[PDB]
RNA sequence: CGCGACCUCAGAUCAGACGUGGCGACCCGCUGAAUUUAAGCAUAUUAGUCAGCGGAGGAAAAGAAACUAACCAGGAUUCCCUCAGUAACGGCGAGUGAACAGGGAAGAGCCCAGCGCCGAAUCCCCGCCCCGCGGCGGGGCGCGGGAAAUGUGGCGUACGGAAGACCCACUCCCCGGCGCCGGGGGGCCCAAGUCCUUCUGAUCGAGGCCCAGCCCGUGGACGGUGUGAGGCCGGUAGCGGCCCCCGGCGCGCCGGGCCCGGGUCUUCCCGGAGUCGGGUUGCUUGGGAAUGCAGCCCAAAGCGGGUGGUAAACUCCAUCUAAGGCUAAAUACCGGCACGAGACCGAUAGUCAACAAGUACCGUAAGGGAAAGUUGAAAAGAACUUUGAAGAGAGAGUUCAAGAGGGCGUGAAACCGUUAAGAGGUAAACGGGUGGGGUCCGCGCAGUCCGCCCGGAGGAUUCAACCCGGCGGCCGGUCCGGCCGUGCCGGCGGGGCGGAUCUCCCGCUCCCGUCGGCGGGGGACCGCCCCCCGGCCGGCGACCGGCCGCCGCCGGGCGCAUUUCCACCG
RNA sequence: AGUCUAACACGUGCGCGAGUCGGGGGCUACGAAAGCCGCCGUGGCGCAAUGAAGGUGAAGGCCGGCGGCGCCGCCGGCCGAGGUGGGAUCCCGAGGCCUUCCAGUCCGCCGAGGGCGCACCACCGGCCCGUCUCGCCCGCCGCGCCGGGGAGGUGGAGCACG
RNA sequence: CGGUCCUGACGUGCGAAUCGGUCGUCCGACCUGGGUAUAGGGGCGAAAGACUAAUCGAACCAUCUAGUAGCUGGUUCCCUC
RNA sequence: CGGGCCCAUACCCGGCCGUCGCUGGCAGUCGGCAGAGCGAGAAAGAGAGUGGCGCGGACGCUACGCCGCGACGAGUAGGAGGGCCGCUGCGGUGAGCCUUGAAGCCUAGGGCGCGGGCCCGGGUGGAGCCGCCGCAGGUGCAGAUCUUGGUGGUAGUAGCAAAUAUUCAAACGAGAACUUUGAAGGCCGAAGUGGAGAAGGGUUCCAUGUGAACAGCAGUUGAACAUGGGUCAGUCGGUCCUGA
RNA sequence: GACUCUUAGCGGUGGAUCACUCGGCUCGUGCGUCGAUGAAGAACGCAGCUAGCUGCGAGAAUUAAUGUGAAUUGCAGGUUGAUCAUCGACACUUCGAACGCACUUGCGGCCCCGGGUUCCUCCCGGGGCUACGCCUGUCUGAGCGUCGCU
């Protein structure tokens, strides 16, 4: 708010006596706005509470070792169906999950066979469903140019630019992303994970060099290694029916007294 | 008022501190202008390189850093003398120089001479009117593959 | 999408700019779709109404098929009247009733030579354009 | 006495110029408080801050050491990080408080006076002629007039300079005009459904448009149009088009200024005074036996002078050269001219001001200062009949809606009128428990069903088994073939990365083609990783192919009715 | 009508870890976002304390001999970074856990008694800096108002495998 | 021109000081219009701390200022321990 | 002094709700490839080996889940936990809702939750709105002689009482206590309730028309409202002079 | 039956809520421009019917020119370019630093024109000048200021 909204007034006090509540009001005046409550929150006009300041910490800082730590993580939930489909992305025709096509891809420069590629390719359901998705956008920021709201579709991820961004850019809820500038913002939309990828050879062989292997390190990093498992084997219900682990047991009690 | 165990502070907020508060708001607005600047000179000076004249080799002043060398503001006249290269020709050539500079020892003296030595082999002459050379120009060959180089001139590393 | 920086997405500034454009602006706002058989031979898609062109009106309460002339172009309300769409007043009078140039669809143009200059400049624009595109 | 010079000083409506005042967000120079904190208060703090005065610009100011340092030294100014809440200051309380070095953004240096040497070699103005002319300039001519020797111009400035001599080298600089070669402001333009049917007062809604899943898409931002539109309109994308005017980077031409350098040796030359510095007073600073500034008094020197954070004498070093001047960039911006955007407010909010808002109004004046948005898609804003003087009604009509009738979207609460119901001498009202009556609900009013079996009536492509074909799940103690390892071992293999692990040549400098030094390139070794080959371990349950075996399911036959299944009844 | 900014303290979650952090700078519609830099880690905090300051700056013992029992140095070699008590857990195991009865084999389990002891707690020793007392030895480019060392008390926001 | 007494009227009045009767002076230190001078820690005062635009034991206007208050008032949903 | 009797949220038995503790139980749903168990006073095996037809078996386990045993339940100032309580905006998600009707508003309608509140039905209304996972905040009122706006009882009440006073007839007019005309009775009483100016006001002055609003009753009237008109200088004054 | 209370329906008063938004607030970008050749600000006037707001200046809701190309509109009126936008030519009332003296809009002076005169003076109208400080140059001067000649 502006810092000197509602200070324009010179009023004072009325002071104890004369049957008012010992607010500051507006001096003399033939007029309406006259002995009426100028400052405080409680009055009509005034300022407020806590005036807002520019200087609100706005931004926040991250350690660069967890944001490379979560796009891992990112890249990794993008890699199974069952948490594809549970962000809701409708790939059930598509042949392999992580979906990589020929480098002639990069090379497209129509909108047209973008869509062929993509209806061949059996992910056009997905830009049904952003078509479907399609609404107004609910309460008072139409007013401030959010208007309409549609859902995220696929995201193309390629290694270099023949074209590419101009071919995709006017389908609706398509992302495209260069390989070595994958943000978490647009591989993770909404702090949920499994976003619907769709891969170019080249990229995809060079996302191993630029994240680095378990025993290679990052090349195209300074310093980094990919993050450590804290367990390595996750299937419980096979660690627990297991002879080894059966063997040490004392018989269970389902005897409800 | 002090409750318990605490470290007692001296917030220096007594002042009108409010009406001198400078936020960074403009700070990417800033580094945009600042590289567009950068690029504008230096598409502007054609072939000469970007980082501007090339700079001599100095011990840093304290005990706490006189183990280290770095870029300094101009090559010394004895330097000069000793190279070969006159006070007023430098400048319009590329070299930095200034006459405060003192030279106490003769390593640093020999080891900026060996630079601005390493440097005049390296440098590409233009003939200022083209279609007439003279003595100590380059010939097409060379002028034909002269380019800008990134970054200072002939890094100093330690 | 919009990649120019100096044209606004906002919503308040477009609606201003519209609702408070000049006249000259008005006529370019004021522009109707030509007919099949006139933008096939003539490769022009639209042409700013004028005072005297026979048009039809495609939506509304007196959409229909017959061809009617307009009478005159009230810039300031945005509509234009033509010669036989109009209502009863109470007391027997016949005012018209205001149709918006977007909503109709012109029949015969005419034709002065400012208006086939006009005419000529859109069709070697669109000829100029198919070349580069095809 | 008169006349003529110079010097100081006057009057001009003399010829030609210049200043004034405004805005003031940022900047420069003065002046300068008190609320407040110290739990009182006087030093201190607030604070060199608000108020007051003066002066500018597109930026201002600062700025090329009378510097920092004490190192193997750095090297104009300005800004950012850090130094650092540190050294220091402080009724040593409250509190206050830098700088050096380091890393960066930017990066550019110069000019006088003085000492000297050049026949004042210098500048301004009036008149004619020629050209140029909306930044009053270039050239020729005047026995034209002034300024200036009480000092103009050239060379020259602390980084040394000048002159002479001896060697080497050079004819590539700049401008006044002319002509030619390819970012800014403006204007006009450039894709595709109003397709079929069906909702509506009105469509921009809903369904469809095949095997080209309607058409365009480098255009699916937005706004308008009778709700909700990529294809109706303006637009949006495009190193898309055309048409106007301006600048720079280049080109040759005509003319103009200037005939310009470096190295060595020698001889000469070399600096800013009521200023520095000292005493005292007052303010100021973190600056403390005085950081900076100012007043008064004293008042310099030239191997001098200042500084070297504790006063003073002596004695050595280090480091600059004050008392004259100019200078872009990085930097600041709540005013102004245009803009773009927003996790902001949504008419008691957001600016006081969404509207004829600094307005109406108030005060003698300085000044104070509001309330106030919404008919409808379109006025289609109610013709006409009738009672009344009329406001105002009853009919008629528009509209989808007057249940939208000119302060008219929706229309709550307080408060009021009327209708219906109930009740009424301890003010009303309230909690717990019942009873009575109402308005509504169950669309209650013949009451649940769901499986197995027995019996009675019926009807089927109809069960099991078998054959063919397809798919799937589990296996082959130890089927054949593959892939993978946060697996390993082999290698007379081929490499990329790294090492504060070693050691052939090149460049530099030190010597009378040489001994020996430094930097760099070349090779060896070690460690990691990728790839080609081989051999074992494990996995394929984050990671399988074929064959065989069993089982399961499905489709089609063959089965034809004591089987199986459908619907009824007791 | 308990808000925002800055500081601090503790408690919780995350990443890395004796290291950690680019926040300033630089390179590449949403995007003023994001990604990257390592000879851009300058720097901050931590890895060392103590003294006003000049300064100093975190284990010892044994074996055998020479000299001035023991101690010191030349030596060589070896052990080598505390102890006591309580300590969750872990280790060993006198014997034993039946289907007729005997013997013994493998796996598993229980258990008298006995141990190596995490973190932490208490106590006792030890080491570093300041200070005090008592004392004699060692070194030399400068033999000195030189430098170094020991024994015992005591002061510290120390060390004692981060 | 002024304002004694009725301590009368009125006292949400006719009036933020008015009304009635009764009263003081009425050639003077007299009453009065316009012009003019004196401005806030200042003026001016036959002096009551009186007057200085309904404000005076320090006017009014804007700002410093959202001045400080160990002191009054208020401080917005539920359940569970 | 004796028997009997009455009742508190106390005590006993029983149901339900929550909290605490057992840091209790459950991965064993191991099914024709099968063999149903771990609750019972007293440690540890439904241990392994070596010699003497018919094709069948309920629910369960959002493990942040479900289930079982006992005990316990006051509360200001204050602390903490849980909210599938509520409000506004942002990122994802609901092939979400919506002119065959969104938000909002009213409701003697049906219900759910201990509660914060929520969901349906009816009416009105006419263009947008919401659920779940996260993020953010100018985020919840009965009070502050709180601010702004509106409305009550008082209440058709207090009041429309300073200065002597009205009456008859007619005219216009829809309408006359108040307008006008005529007549009568009165007052100011020449220091006036008269005739004219200065300061100040600024069109109030004049004619016509109207009677929405105003003139504290009414008005045919007005200093109201709307149309139009009106201020004439050498000899009135400013202009000129000087005074404090 | 009156009056009072509660509830509901309807109708009043009132403008809450909801939805709208040619308005603000904040951030960022480029430019970064007043005046004696008369600024900012004030006053008064200008439309066929016009009060306010807006625009303009006796050429007064605008002229000229360029571009666009058939309108403005509440009511009248009469394409060889209506209307808009741009804006480079012209024009721009009285005050205001405000400039002849004062600030009533009062009083002048000098010069040149047309009426008068037939310049002979008046008088009328019009036009151009008439401020302070200051720089350079010019003219006219001053001084028992320093001199030189006579
Ligand atoms: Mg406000
Ligand atoms: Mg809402
Ligand atoms: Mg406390
Ligand atoms: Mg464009
Ligand atoms: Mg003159
Ligand atoms: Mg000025
Ligand atoms: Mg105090
Ligand atoms: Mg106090
Ligand atoms: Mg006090
Ligand atoms: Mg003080
Ligand atoms: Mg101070
Ligand atoms: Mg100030
Ligand atoms: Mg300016
Ligand atoms: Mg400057
Ligand atoms: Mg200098
Ligand atoms: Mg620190
Ligand atoms: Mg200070
Ligand atoms: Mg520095
Ligand atoms: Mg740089
Ligand atoms: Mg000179
Ligand atoms: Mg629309
Ligand atoms: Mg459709
Ligand atoms: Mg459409
Ligand atoms: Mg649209
Ligand atoms: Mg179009
Ligand atoms: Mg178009
Ligand atoms: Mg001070
Ligand atoms: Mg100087
Ligand atoms: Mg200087
Ligand atoms: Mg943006
Ligand atoms: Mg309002
Ligand atoms: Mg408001
Ligand atoms: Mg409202
Ligand atoms: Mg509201
Ligand atoms: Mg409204
Ligand atoms: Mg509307
Ligand atoms: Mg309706
Ligand atoms: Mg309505
Ligand atoms: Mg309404
Ligand atoms: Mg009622
Ligand atoms: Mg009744
Ligand atoms: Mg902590
Ligand atoms: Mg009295
Ligand atoms: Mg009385
Ligand atoms: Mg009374
Ligand atoms: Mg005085
Ligand atoms: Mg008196
Ligand atoms: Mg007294
Ligand atoms: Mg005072
Ligand atoms: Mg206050
Ligand atoms: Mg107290
Ligand atoms: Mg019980
Ligand atoms: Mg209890
Ligand atoms: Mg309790
Ligand atoms: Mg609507
Ligand atoms: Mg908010
Ligand atoms: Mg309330
Ligand atoms: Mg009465
Ligand atoms: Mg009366
Ligand atoms: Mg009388
Ligand atoms: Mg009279
Ligand atoms: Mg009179
Ligand atoms: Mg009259
Ligand atoms: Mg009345
Ligand atoms: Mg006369
Ligand atoms: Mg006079
Ligand atoms: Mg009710
Ligand atoms: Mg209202
Ligand atoms: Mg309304
Ligand atoms: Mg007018
Ligand atoms: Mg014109
Ligand atoms: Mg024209
Ligand atoms: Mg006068």
């Amino acid at each position: 708010v502006s810092e000197l909204a509602g200070h324009q007034t010179s009023a004072e006090s009325w002071g104890t006596g004369r049957a008012v509540a010992r607010i500051p009001r507006v001096r003399g005046g033939g007029t309406h706005r006259s002995g009426q409550g100028a400052f405080g929150n409680m009055c009509r006009g005034g300022r407020m509470f806590a005036p807002t300041k520019t200087w609100r910490r706005w931004h926040r800082r991250v350690n660069t070792t967890q944001k490379r730590y979560a796009i891992c993580s990112a890249l990794a939930a993008s890699a199974l169906p069952a948490l594809v489909m549970s962000k809701g992305h409708r790939i059930e025709e598509v042949p392999e999950l992580p979906l990589v096509v020929e480098d002639k891809v990069e090379g497209y420069k129509k909108t047209k066979e973008a869509v062929l590629l993509l209806k061949k390719l059996k992910a056009w359901n997905d830009i049904k469903k952003v078509y479907a998705s399609q609404r107004m956008r609910a309460g008072k920021g139409k007013m401030r140019n959010r208007r309409r709201i549609q859902r995220r579709g696929p995201c193309v991820i390629y290694n270099e630019d023949n074209g590419i961004v101009k071919a995709f850019r006017n389908i609706p809820g398509i992302t495209l992303l260069n390989v070595t500038k994958l943000n978490i913002l647009k591989l993770a939309p909404g702090g949920h994970v499994g976003r619907f990828c769709i891969w170019t050879e080249s990229a995809f062989r060079k996302l191993d060099d630029l994240y680095g292997t378990w025993r290679k390190a990052a090349s195209l990093k300074s310093n980094y290694n990919l993050p450590m498992h804290k367990m390595l084997n996750t299937d419980l219900s096979r660690i627990l029916k297991s002879p080894e682990i059966q063997r040490a047991l004392r018989a269970p009690r389902k005897k409800i007294h | 008022a002090p409750s318990r165990n605490g470290m007692i502070l001296k917030p220096h907020f007594h002042k009108d501190w409010q009406r001198r508060v400078a936020t960074w708001f403009n700070q990417p607005a800033r580094k945009i202008r600042r590289r567009k600047a950068r690029q504008a000179r230096a598409r502007r000076i054609a072939p000469r390189p970007a980082a501007g004249p090339i700079r001599p080799i100095v011990r840093c002043p304290t005990v706490r850093y006189h183990t280290k060398v770095r870029a300094g503001r101009g090559f010394s006249l004895e330097e000069l003398r000793v190279a070969g290269i006159h006070k007023k020709v430098a400048r319009t050539i590329g070299i930095s120089v200034d006459p405060r500079r003192r030279n106490k020892s003769t390593e640093s003296l020999q080891a900026n001479v060996q630079r601005l030595k390493e440097y005049r082999s390296k440098l590409v002459l233009f003939p200022r009117k083209p279609s007439a050379p003279k003595k100590g120009d380059s010939s097409a060959e060379e002028l034909k593959l002269a380019t800008q180089l990134t970054g200072p001139v002939m890094p100093i590393r330690n | 999408m919009k990649f120019n920086p100096f044209v606004t997405s906002d919503r308040s500034k477009n609606r201003k700019r519209h609702f408070n454009a000049p006249s000259h602006i008005r006529r370019k706002i004021m522009s109707s779709p030509l007919s099949k058989e006139l933008r096939q031979k003539y490769n022009v898609r639209s042409m700013p109404i004028r005072k005297d062109d026979e048009v039809q009106v495609v939506r509304g309460h007196y959409k229909g098929q017959q061809i009617g002339k307009v009478v005159q172009v009230y810039r300031k309300k945005y509509v234009i009247y033509i010669e036989r769409v109009q209502r009863e007043k109470a007391n027997g009078t016949t005012v018209h009733v205001g149709i918006h140039p977007s909503k109709v669809v012109i029949t015969r143009l005419k034709l002065d030579k400012d208006r086939k200059k006009i005419l000529e400049r859109k069709a070697k624009s669109r000829q100029v354009g198919k070349e580069k595109g095809k």
